[PDB]
Order: structure tokens, then C-alpha cells, then sequence
RNA sequence: CCCAAUGUGAUUUUAAUAGCUUCUUAGGA
RNA sequence: UCCUAAGAAGCUAUUAAAAUCACAUU
């Protein structure tokens, strides 16, 4: 605000120099320059002040909010990372799982990786069925294993000549399979 | 020819089946260890011998056994001499059959001696193989293991049967000699009165008493009036005395009769004070020892007396029930209710220890002595349940609540956002030089338990006496440059006071809470109390949540506040002396920015003439550690204490360190344990304990280097003399010769250049007298260590340096590079790229995974990643630029978030000078 | 650049069954941190994926804990 | 004061400058203002100084009173803590063995194991459970015990018709046995 | 639940040090 | 009237200390 003074001042000093007039008039202009430069510097210093106590109120105001709303939903954000990272993998093993999953065929165990080792798992409905058993065998996590018992939601014993087309409305749904790691 | 004739005269009269070992009229040449000391030559070392012929036993069915017979040429001068006083200790049961006798050789009668029914090998070589041990050169070893029944021969098919760690059962087979050696001990006290009733003067050495315990050499002996003999023993003990804890000797002396086939001593309850049997152990072995032995340490004269008396305290402390020691515990009354309270602790090595101010009525309590009984064990472990805990082989005090507390820990968070950008960069590319290789492991809750179970490694351990206390005055001389005393409550610092007060402590605030509530002339007070009484403490360990390479847990000891709060006014002073020095050998509180990597190196290579780099490992480092060397290392710390403190106040203050950081109690899982030794992470002192420790094994390496070196074939005349006062000053004189511990630090401080920062070392050494033997290498540091540290130091995890325009293939985690730096060269460290990627991909908190708040994180591991833009590699330049482009991306971002969010600007631009090298080449560059 | 994508995922995965409360059953947070120590240690990527299908196979046996036919879109 | 003269001398100034024509008394107006301004930035500087310092004296006196109090509130837990501990120790058990003792002092170690009322068992495996507590009773420190409840490492409760060589897989190890002094 | 010591980077406050302007006072001309 | 010597007030820069925070070594 002083600086309107200021400016005026040193045009009127360097005027008054490049013009040659009297020392008396020079100096002072020359004082009332040094008077106005210390007020332009004194509003200058307000404001500078003023200006760097709004940039750290601003600052942490954003780290504030911002650190809140990281913290508030980890768990939808990892749930949602995880599976936009398995299907960059795109392994067949991993997307035969998880395209099984979706239709609500899952195990019951911890897959094993073992020869001859137990498996079971759930199917839904004999249009489940049909893509995954095929006589004797099971085809899950990309690899072939061998059945060793069925079961209805009951647990009363099915025999594998029993699930076909006409008869699958008398089987209570949903099965559970066991099956053993085939080498 | 002739020699049946000699044969059938060296069985003589008695029944024996000789057979010749070698030829029959000449002397047999054999290599076998000596102790030795003459005017021309001093050592414990290998040689020839060469004057013997020998003839070993069949038995009554045609096989050989351990017995030879052994027949030497003689002088008739000393042939008439050792006749004379063989007959004067005839008598003694302890002393090998001779027989005399002149035979006919080369045309003339010769004067020998037969020494009959002797072992294949002595004391010497049992004691030889077990110190400087290669595993290479074990066939002494194996075959004395072999012909005692210790194990069959093929146990050594196993891949490493040594290592203690690996294989343990290797403290089974060792054992198996202890009650063979225990003979031997009792068979030196018979010769010993033997030789002073009969008036006899001379000194006993280990090569001169057979593996069955008999003594069979006296050609140096002297006579004097009956009942006036003087056995010398004090390289014979010395020098004997750690094979006594690793093949556990007395554990005879645990038995009814002291006979192994009786049942177990029990022991009364409740008694603790063992005095009179540790005076009656120590007149049975140790008779003629001819110095002062304190059973308790309260009474010994100064810091060498305590190291002395500490030594047989940690043998005999073996025979005595594990329940007997820890703290002392007596009822008293506070406004007429009955507490119990510590008055005392019972300790392995300083004996039996009473507190001076003890009060058994009280009105009231202060606020200081509620600090102390809630410190105390004694109320916590009396008012808890009894525990059986079948995890561990470690003693399980009580359990603190009716649950057992299981602890995990969990993965690290994935900052996607880095990785990304780094993947766009081209970097992880399949083989690739620069690989993800640190993680945050996840740990399931049997975790806290296996790691405590590792103090498994802690055995008692005896020190060679004579060479401790040379050692000790070497150690003492690197500690020459600094100051040290105690300090008022106001002189104290303190570095961060919202960390944790420990158990119970924890339970109502962190450390600023005592600090604020005790004023400085109650802080002053406590620190007095110490001087007079000892105040035992509890211990918690917590799991660390932290990157790392390798897949164990890691676990930090939290020591409690009137520990740490009492300690650092003893020793603060002392400690910010040795990180305020330059140009020392321990390199504590030096910085490696602004050219002080280079200053460090220059001084470490110092004038050292013909010049290498090593630099070693120790294995299971802070489980290992004997008690017998952390008590060494606090006895030198408190050497600045001779103006401010008594002998009296120096004792209680040591016992104070045994009983709160050495051997104390530790909360693992809401459970009381007994920790059996091995450093605490949070004792103040532990970085420069540490240092002490490291010292101290490296020249105790350079003793052993110079002692087992043929002192006959060292060309140097200098180095010959060197020797053999180095031999006086161990094993001959008994106080301290100060201008050879001056000589001998000047000869190591010249050929055997160090520089030490905790655990963590670099040697610069003479490469010419290191492979002469004048000084030490990595088979000394093995050797020493193995029977030490009771651990095997494999060479794999060593290195040593050719040329030093390399430097040191690693410090302190970082490798070194010689680079240009304006007009000449420095040397730069530089750290693993994939800690640096792995630190930027992996994070211990939610919040550190958007940049934006973090951008002082990134400018911090720039600030090490700099020196890989001047490595030959190029994927490992490409480190630091990934780093500085990252930087760019997350201001431009949080510029473009702060926009959108306020519409207006931040005034802040000097950010800009985060993502250009001028900043952080400053850091490398001398003159600040 | 499979084989740090395969590690990553395995941080990730872990994460999510911790948050899962599988920390609850002793038993199985035992197999589940074996299974993520396993990944991260391997060499070869035909291990790696092998144990990152039984690791897996946890997240999609707790039914009704993830809402995977959203998840899956 | 000050003040009150620098406004008065301010005014007296500043007539001048408005209407008056004469410097002579303008020098004289100029002096006396700046001598009554310059005690004026005096007296609010000594004032300014001393508020500051009236401030810090305030805090300091805050920072003392909320100490004393945490002071007095931590020793009524420690208190609490110590007097509650009296109240667990079955003094008829523990006045028998500090009696017995030659000189009225004991080991700590022995105190839970002659005095204790209550066992806890820790077991890894059942190699380890059939060698140590299989039963309802057994003997540890030279002592009879009775066991009362087994817990696994979930804190579920395990019946004693549970634990079997059969069974073994299917239970959460470590098991945790508590047992009573018979 | 979350130890000890050392080093480095960033921001904020406070003290001292220098120059810079004006005011007041005094010596010399 | 000018030169000069001292004090005060304000302005600017620098250094030091303290607090807070990130990173690294053992
Ligand atoms: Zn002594
Ligand atoms: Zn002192």
C-alpha cells in the first residue's frame, strides 16, 4: 500500500538528479525516498507474514483430510487391488478357480498340491456338474483328480450313476464331491 | 640282527607282548605339541621329537592296545640325575614305571631309559586339538575321540558333527572325556604332595602326564630339604582350564560318593549359600594354585581379583541346584501388612550379595521405594501361578495371568503407485541385475517362544586366567583417549521420552512420566541406593515389525526404567566421550557424508606395510556371548570411576549390570523366564560393550598367532625377544609389566590396523607376517572362537581384499567405489539397490502409500541412493534417476490435488530443487 | 516380469486374510503365513504359482466374507 | 502518559504543517514529537516485553500444576497395584517355608513351587501330553495335582476324551492344562 | 504390545551476530 | 550547516539452540 509513495519518490529523486537541482530540494526527496522504501518494506513484511501462515494452515488442512479418507477404506481398496492384480497374472490354474468361484462351486480345504492327497468340493446344480466331472474324474485348479465318494445336502450317499439329466430333480442339491489328486 | 636283543631286554622282568613301532636300534620322529620355555626358545607350539625309540602291546589274543612302551638315549650325567629323583617318588601312585639300563650299540655301552605302559598321546595334545582347531586337520582329534569310546568312527560322516549350532549332540561325544580329565586333576594333587614331602623343586607341564593321568618326566628337576618341595602350576592349570567346561569335568561331584553309577545329591530347598562347598571344591583340584580365592566377590581386593575369583565361581556354580540362584527374598511389614521383598541375589559368578540399607518396619513408603518394589520380581513372581512350560529348555519362573498371550505379526502394505512407475521404467525385467529381494515377513503366534529358545546357545564358560588378564591391559590401552565419571540428575540427556518405561511401568505412561514425576533430588537419591544395594529387574520382549532379506523373527528387549534411568548417570559421561573423538579405533558417532567414509579409510590403512583387508563374522553373536567377557567388558568401562567412586560402590554398581542386564527374569507372553546371559538390546551400554567384546577376541587372536609360531625358525631377532616376554607376561610374572603392555600395543597397532563400530569390524594388516604366523588371520579368529565363543566361524561369511584402490568389500552394510570428485579421488559406500526398491514398494503403515503426504521420504532414500550414478553398472545408475523422476511426478500431482481442492496456488515453489543431483552430491563433498 | 508380480500379489492376498480376522484360527493363519514366507523365498515360477492357488483357495472357502461376483466385475 | 503526548504533539505538528507557514516553530513542534514518540515506542516495547514474559510465566506455572498432578495420580496405581498382590498370598503356606529358613531368607524360585495353589501345563504335541499328564491326576515339584480344565490356542475349551494319538490333528496345539494342589 | 545408541534430511520457534533507515544526544570545524 | 561518536526503534541476512518430522547404520 506504501508502495504508491515509494514509487513515486524514486521517480521524483532520479528526475530531480538528472535534472541538477538544488542539494537541499535533492536531499529531501532523497530522505522521503528512504522513509517510503521503509514503509513499502514494513506493509511488505505484513503481508509475507500474513501469506506464510495461510500456506501451512492449508497444508495441513489437506494432510488432515486426505490421510483420513486413506485410513477410512483400506478394506474396500485392498479387496478391489487384489483382484484387478489376478488378472494381470492371468494364469489358467488361478482363473479356473476364481471362474469356478463365481457360479458358486468352492472348496472345502485348502487346495492341495500333493500326489494321492484329499479334496472336496461343493456343486450347485447338474448344469454345474456337467463342465467339471466327467466319468470317474474331476477337473479343478487345472489339473485332474480322481472321485471317491458323493454326497446330498443330507449327506446320504450318491452313486456316480445316479446324477443325469432326468433324475436330477429327485438329488438334493447342492452336492459335495471327494475327490484325490490323480499322477 | 641285533635287535631281538634289545627288544627282549626292553620287556626286562615284567609280562609283556612288544612289538617295534618303527626300526628297531633307531629312534622313532614324531610330531607332538610342547609347552616350553628355555633360554633360546617360549611357546605352546608343535615339534619334532626325535630321541625315543617305541614298542606298543598285543594282548593275550593276538590284537594291540593302548599301551606303549618308550625308550630314549642319554647323557650319563642326566641319566644318573633323573635315576636319583625317580627313587625319592617311587613310592607315589601317580608316577609312570621306569626301568634303567645300559646296552650295547655301535660297539660301546649307552645308558637308556624305558617308560612303560604309556597312552599314544598326552595332556598336551588333548589340550592342543581342542584350542587351534581346523576342521580339516581333526585326525589327533578323531582318534583320541575314537580310542576313549566317545563316539564310533563313523560319527564324522556327518555334514558339519562339530558345529554346537547345527550339531549339538557334539556337547554329548565331548562330554564323554570329562570324567578322564576329572582323574587326571586328582592325580596332579597326589604328585604334588609327592614331590613336597619328598623335597623336590621344579615345574609341571601337560606334556609331561599321559592320557591314563600319570607323570613320567624329571630330568629338570632340583633337590632341596624334605618336606620344603615346590610344584610350579601355572601354565599347567591355565592353560588346561577351558577344556575343563567344554568336556563338563565335574559333573561327578553331582553324585552320592561323587561315583557316576549313585543316584543325584539332594539338596535342602532352601539354602543358598554354597560358601563352604566352594572352599572345600577348590582345595580338591586346585591345592597348589598358590593364590588368594574369594568364594564371593564383595570381598576381593580390585577389578583383577574380581576377573580372578569370577572364573572358578562360573566352574563350581555347575554342581549346584538351578533353583538356588537369582534373587533373595525376606518378609517385612508397611503400616503392619506383611510384604515380600528382594534382600540380596545369589549370582553364577560373584558369589552371594546383601543389601546394606534393608528396613523390616516401615510407616510409610516414598515415592522412590514405590518405584522399587514395583521393579522387584519378588512381589510379581510370589503372587503368581506356578508354571510348566514343555516349549522351551529354558527356567520358567510363573505364569503373571490364568491365559497364555500367542503374538503375530503381519504383512507389510504395497505401495502400487511406485511400482507401477518403476515397471514403466523398464525395471524387474526376468534377469535383470537389480531383483526384489527384501520383505516384510508375516510371523504366526508359536514365533515370540522359538526366538527366546535360541538363549539355548548361552554355555558356562571358563577363561584361560593368565591370559585374560594380559588381554585385559591391551583391551584397556584403546581406551586411553577418552574421560569418564558420574553425573548430577541435571547433566543428564536423554533422546526421546515418549518411548516405553518397561514392566510394569508401561501399565500407566511412557518414559516422560518419570522423568516429569521425579525431581532431580529424587533421581539423585535412587542412583545412591544402587551404590549399596542391588535392585533386580524384569525384562519384556516385543517382535519387530521391520524389512529384512531373511525370513526369521526378530525380537527387541525392553529394559525397565530404573535400570535405564540409573545406568545412563553412571555412564552417559563416558559414552558421548567416544562418539565426540576422531581418528580412534572404535568409529561409533562418525558420519559417512561430507568426505567422512574417506577419513575413516585413510586412518584405518594408517602405515601398515605390505597391506590386506579382512574383516570376519561371529555367529549367533548376542546368544553366544560368554558372562565371563560381558563382565570383562563393564569391569573396563567402570576404570574412569577411581576419583568419584570406592572399590565398595564399584562392586555394587557391577552387581547391579549382573542382576538387570546380564542374568535377569524376561516377560515373554505374560510368563516369567530366567535369562541364562547374552546381551539385552535396550542396556545402554550395548553398542560399546560391544566394541569392547570385539577387541578383545582380536587380540586375544594375536596372543595365540605369536605363542603356537616355532619360535626356532622366526628369522627376526626383534620379533624372537617379542615372544618370549610375551610367554613371561602371561604364564611367569603375576603383576602388571607396563612397558611391555606399551611394546606389545605398539607392535599390534602397527602390523594389525582396526577399526570397530559395535559387532562389526575392518582389519589392515601386514600380509608378510600374517602368513609367517607374527600375527593373526582368519584360521586364528576360527580357532578362537570355537573354543570361546563355543561357536564354528565358517570362512564363507569372512572376506579379505588384495588391493586396496577397492577398499573394504563391506562395512556397516555398504560396498565402496574410488571415484573422481572434482580434481582427485575419494572413496565413496554405496547400499544394496534392492533395499533402496524394496523400502520404496514396501511400507509398515496405510497412510505412507500416497506420495503426496510423503514426499520427505523419497528425497531421504535419494539421499542414499546418489552414489550408484557413478557405478560401472547401469541398471544400478538408473536407481538414483527413478528415485528423482518419482519426486517430480508426486509434487506435480499434489500441486494439481491442491488446485482442485482450495482453487488456489501454494506460495512454496522451492520444492524444485528436490529433483535435480546438486542437492544431493553436497552430501558426498568435504568442508560441509 | 511375472515373478515380481507374483510376490506382490502374495503381500496383497495375505493382507486381505488378515483383515478377514483369519489371525481368529491359529490353525489356519499358520498355513497362510507358510504359504505367503514360501512366494516370497521361491526361485521358479512354476513353485510360486502352485502355492499361490492353496493360498487362494482360503479367500474363496470363506463364503459369504468377500463379495466375489462383484468383486469379479 | 507517553502516548497522550505523542498524540498531542502529533496534533500540535500537524496544524502546522496544515496552515502553519514558519519552520523556526515547526523544528521545535518536530523535536518535542519525536522525543514524546520515541518514549511512546519505549514504554510499548518495555510493555510488549513484559507480556510476553507474563505469558511464558503462565505456561510455565500450567506445566507445574498438570505435573503434580500426574505425580499423585500414578502413585495411587502403584498403591493400588501393591496392596492388591497382599490379598493372593496364602500367608499359611508362605509362613511355613520362611519359618523353616535358617536366617529368615529364601531363594524366589521356590516360592511358587512350595506355595503356589494353582499349575499351569504348556504342551506342544501329544508325545508330549502321554509322557506328562495322561490321567486326571499327576505329579510335578513333589506334589499332587488335579486337573480342572484344558484350553487350546484359540482359548477353546478341549475335553479330556478329545486328546488321543486319533485325534491329535484336528486340535489347535498348543494345549493348555490348569491344574489345583491336591 | 511397540528397546538402546549414532548419523542425516525437512519445517517451526527463540537467542546472538552483521548491514540497512530513522530518531535522540555529544565533540570538531 | 556539515563531519563525527553513542544509545534506541525498525528492517534484512546469517549463525546457534530448542521443538516437530522423515530416512540410514549397529
Ligand atoms: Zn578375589
Ligand atoms: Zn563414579
Amino acid at each position: 500500500p506504501s508502495y504508491a509513495a515509494f514509487a513515486t519518490a524514486q521517480e521524483a529523486y532520479e528526475q530531480a538528479v538528472a535534472n541538477g537541482d538544488s542539494e537541499v530540494v535533492l536531499k529531501k526527496l532523497k530522505k522521503s525516498l528512504n522513509v517510503a522504501k521503509s514503509e513499502f518494506d514494513r506493509d511488505a513484511a505484513m503481508q509475507r507474514k500474513l501469506e506464510k501462515m495461510a500456506d501451512q494452515a492449508m497444508t495441513q488442512m489437506y494432510k488432515q483430510a486426505r490421510s483420513e479418507d486413506k485410513r477410512a477404506k483400506v478394506t474396500s481398496a485392498m479387496q478391489t487391488m487384489l483382484f484387478t492384480m489376478l488378472r494381470k497374472l492371468d494364469n489358467d490354474a488361478l482363473n479356473n478357480i476364481i471362474n469356478n468361484a463365481r457360479d458358486g462351486c468352492v472348496p472345502l480345504n485348502i487346495i492341495p498340491l500333493t500326489t494321492a492327497a484329499k479334496l472336496m468340493v461343493v456343486i450347485p446344480d447338474y448344469n454345474t456338474y456337467k463342465n467339471t466331472c466327467d466319468g470317474t474324474t474331476f477337473t479343478y485348479a487345472s489339473a485332474l483328480w480322481e472321485i471317491q465318494q458323493v454326497v446330498d445336502a443330507d449327506s446320504k450317499i450318491v452313486q456316480l450313476s445316479e446324477i443325469s439329466m432326468d433324475n436330477s430333480p429327485n438329488l438334493a442339491w447342492p452336492l459335495i464331491v471327494t475327490a484325490l489328486r490323480a499322477n | 640282527a641285533d635287535a631281538q636283543s634289545f627288544l627282549n631286554r626292553v620287556c626286562g622282568v615284567s609280562a609283556a607282548r612288544l612289538t617295534p613301532c618303527g626300526t628297531g636300534t633307531s629312534t622313532d620322529v614324531v610330531y607332538r605339541a610342547f609347552d616350553i620355555y628355555n633360554d633360546k626358545v617360549a611357546g605352546f607350539a608343535k615339534f619334532l621329537k626325535t630321541n625315543c625309540c617305541r614298542f606298543q602291546e598285543k594282548d593275550e589274543d593276538d590284537n594291540l592296545i593302548d599301551s606303549y612302551f618308550v625308550v630314549k638315549r642319554h647323557t650319563f650325567s642326566n641319566y644318573q640325575h633323573e635315576e636319583t629323583i625317580y627313587n625319592l617318588l617311587k613310592d607315589c601312585p601317580a608316577v609312570a614305571k621306569h626301568d634303567f639300563f645300559k646296552f650295547r650299540i655301535d660297539g660301546d655301552m649307552v645308558p637308556h631309559i624305558s617308560r612303560q605302559r604309556l597312552t599314544k598321546y598326552t595332556m598336551a595334545d588333548l589340550v592342543y586339538a581342542l584350542r587351534h582347531f581346523d576342521e580339516g586337520n581333526c585326525d589327533t582329534l578323531k582318534e583320541i575321540l575314537v580310542t576313549y569310546n566317545c563316539c564310533d568312527d563313523d560319527y564324522f560322516n556327518k555334514k558339519d558333527w562339530y558345529d554346537f549350532v547345527e550339531n549339538p549332540d557334539i556337547l554329548r561325544v565331548y562330554a564323554n572325556l570329562g570324567e578322564r580329565v576329572r582323574q587326571a586333576l586328582l592325580k596332579t594333587v597326589q604328585f604334588c604332595d609327592a614331590m613336597r614331602n619328598a623335597g623336590i623343586v621344579g615345574v609341571l607341564t601337560l606334556d609331561n602326564q599321559d592320557l591314563n593321568g600319570n607323570w613320567y618326566d624329571f630330568g629338570d628337576f632340583i633337590q632341596t630339604t624334605p618336606g620344603s618341595g615346590v610344584p610350579v602350576v601355572d601354565s599347567y592349570y591355565s592353560l588346561l582350564m577351558p577344556i575343563l567346561t567344554l568336556t563338563r569335568a565335574l559333573t561327578a561331584e553331582s553324585h552320592v560318593d561323587t561315583d557316576l553309577t549313585k543316584p543325584y545329591i539332594k539338596w535342602d530347598l532352601l539354602k543358598y549359600d554354597f560358601t563352604e562347598e566352594r572352599l572345600k571344591l577348590f582345595d580338591r583340584y586346585f591345592k597348589y594354585w598358590d593364590q588368594t580365592y574369594h568364594p564371593n566377590c564383595v570381598n576381593c581386593l580390585d577389578d583383577r581379583c574380581i576377573l580372578h575369583c569370577a572364573n572358578f565361581n562360573v566352574l563350581f556354580s555347575t554342581v549346584f541346584p538351578p533353583t538356588s540362584f537369582g534373587p533373595l527374598v525376606r518378609k517385612i511389614f508397611v503400616d503392619g501388612v506383611p510384604f515380600v521383598v528382594s534382600t540380596g541375589y545369589h549370582f553364577r559368578e560373584l558369589g552371594v550379595v546383601h543389601n546394606q540399607d534393608v528396613n523390616l518396619h516401615s510407616s510409610r513408603l516414598s515415592f522412590k521405594e514405590l518405584l522399587v518394589y514395583a521393579a522387584d520380581p519378588a512381589m510379581h513372581a510370589a503372587s503368581g501361578n506356578l508354571l510348566l512350560d514343555k516349549r522351551t529348555t529354558c527356567f520358567s519362573v510363573a505364569a503373571l495371568t490364568n491365559n497364555v498371550a500367542f503374538q503375530t505379526v503381519k504383512p507389510g502394505n504395497f505401495n502400487k503407485d511406485f511400482y507401477d512407475f518403476a515397471v514403466s521404467k523398464g525395471f524387474f525385467k526376468e534377469g535383470s541385475s537389480v531383483e526384489l529381494k527384501h520383505f516384510f515377513f508375516a510371523q504366526d503366534g508359536n514365533a515370540a517362544i522359538s526366538d527366546y529358545d535360541y538363549y539355548r546357545y548361552n554355555l558356562p564358560t571358563m577363561c584361560d586366567i593368565r591370559q585374560l588378564l594380559f588381554v585385559v591391559e591391551v583391551v584397556d590401552k584403546y581406551f586411553d583417549c577418552y574421560d569418564g565419571g558420574c553425573i548430577n540428575a541435571n547433566q543428564v540427556i536423554v533422546n526421546n521420552l515418549d518411548k516405553s518405561a518397561g514392566f510394569p511401568f508401561n501399565k500407566w505412561g511412557k518414559a516422560r512420566l518419570y522423568y516429569d514425576s521425579m525431581s532431580y533430588e529424587d533421581q539423585d537419591a535412587l542412583f545412591a541406593y544402587t551404590k549399596r544395594n542391588v535392585i533386580p529387574t524384569i525384562t519384556q520382549m516385543n517382535l519387530k515389525y521391520a524389512i529384512s532379506a531373511k525370513n526369521r523373527a526378530r525380537t527387541v528387549a525392553g529394559v525397565s526404567i530404573c535400570s535405564t534411568m540409573t545406568n545412563r548417570q553412571f555412564h552417559q559421561k563416558l559414552l558421548k566421550s567416544i562418539a565426540a573423538t576422531r581418528g580412534a579405533t572404535v568409529v561409533i558417532g562418525t558420519s559417512k557424508f561430507y568426505g567422512g567414509w574417506h577419513n575413516m579409510l585413510k586412518t584405518v590403512y594408517s602405515d601398515v606395510e605390505n597391506p590386506h583387508l579382512m574383516g570376519w563374522d561371529y555367529p549367533k553373536c548376542d546368544r553366544a556371548m560368554p558372562n565371563m567377557l560381558r563382565i570383562m567388558a563393564s569391569l573396563v568401562l567402570a576404570r574412569k570411576h577411581t576419583t568419584c567412586c570406592s572399590l565398595s560402590h564399584r562392586f555394587y554398581r557391577l552387581a547391579n549390570e549382573c542382576a538387570q542386564v546380564l542374568s535377569e527374569m524376561v516377560m515373554c507372553g505374560g510368563s516369567l523366564y530366567v535369562k541364562p546371559g547374552g546381551t539385552s538390546s535396550g542396556d545402554a551400554t550395548t553398542a560399546y560393550a560391544n566394541s569392547v567384546f570385539n577387541i578383545c577376541q582380536a587380540v586375544t587372536a594375536n596372543v595365540n598367532a605369536l605363542l603356537s609360531t616355532d619360535g626356532n625358525k622366526i628369522a627376526d631377532k626383534y620379533v624372537r625377544n617379542l615372544q618370549h616376554r610375551l610367554y613371561e607376561c602371561l604364564y611367569r610374572n603375576r603383576d602388571v609389566d607396563t612397558d611391555f603392555v606399551n611394546e606389545f600395543y605398539a607392535y599390534l597397532r602397527k602390523h594389525f590396523s582396526m577399526m570397530i563400530l559395535s559387532d562389526d569390524a575392518v582389519v589392515c594388516f601386514n600380509s608378510t607376517y600374517a602368513s609367517q604366523g607374527l600375527v593373526a588371520s582368519i584360521k586364528n579368529f576360527k580357532s578362537v572362537l570355537y573354543y570361546q565363543n563355543n561357536v564354528f566361524m565358517s570362512e564363507a561369511k569372512c572376506w579379505t581384499e588384495t588391493d586396496l584402490t577397492k577398499g573394504p568389500h563391506e562395512f556397516c552394510s555398504q560396498h565402496t567405489m574410488l571415484v573422481k570428485q572434482g580434481d582427485d579421488y575419494v572413496y565413496l559406500p554405496y547400499p544394496d539397490p534392492s533395499r533402496i526398491l524394496g523400502a520404496g514398494c514396501f511400507v509398515d503403515d496405510i497412510v505412507k502409500t500416497d506420495g503426496t503426504l510423503m514426499i520427505e521420504r523419497f528425497v531421504s532414500l535419494a539421499i542414499d541412493a546418489y552414489p550408484l550414478t557413478k557405478h560401472p553398472n547401469q541398471e544400478y545408475a538408473d536407481v538414483f534417476h527413478l528415485y528423482l523422476q518419482y519426486i517430480r511426478k508426486l509434487h506435480d500431482e499434489l500441486t494439481g490435488h491442491m488446485l482442485d481442492m482450495y482453487s488456489v496456488m501454494l506460495t512454496n515453489d522451492n520444492t524444485s530443487r528436490y529433483w535435480e543431483p546438486e542437492f544431493y552430491e553436497a552430501m558426498y563433498t568435504p568442508h560441509t | 516380469s511375472k515373478m515380481s508380480d507374483v510376490k506382490c500379489t502374495s503381500v496383497v492376498l495375505l493382507s486381505v486374510l488378515q483383515q478377514l480376522r483369519v489371525e481368529s484360527s491359529s490353525k489356519l493363519w499358520a498355513q497362510c503365513v507358510q504359504l505367503h514366507n514360501d512366494i516370497l523365498l521361491a526361485k521358479d515360477t512354476t513353485e510360486a504359482f502352485e502355492k499361490m492357488v492353496s493360498l487362494l483357495s482360503v479367500l474363496l472357502s470363506m463364503q459369504g466374507a468377500v463379495d466375489i461376483n462383484k468383486l469379479c466385475e
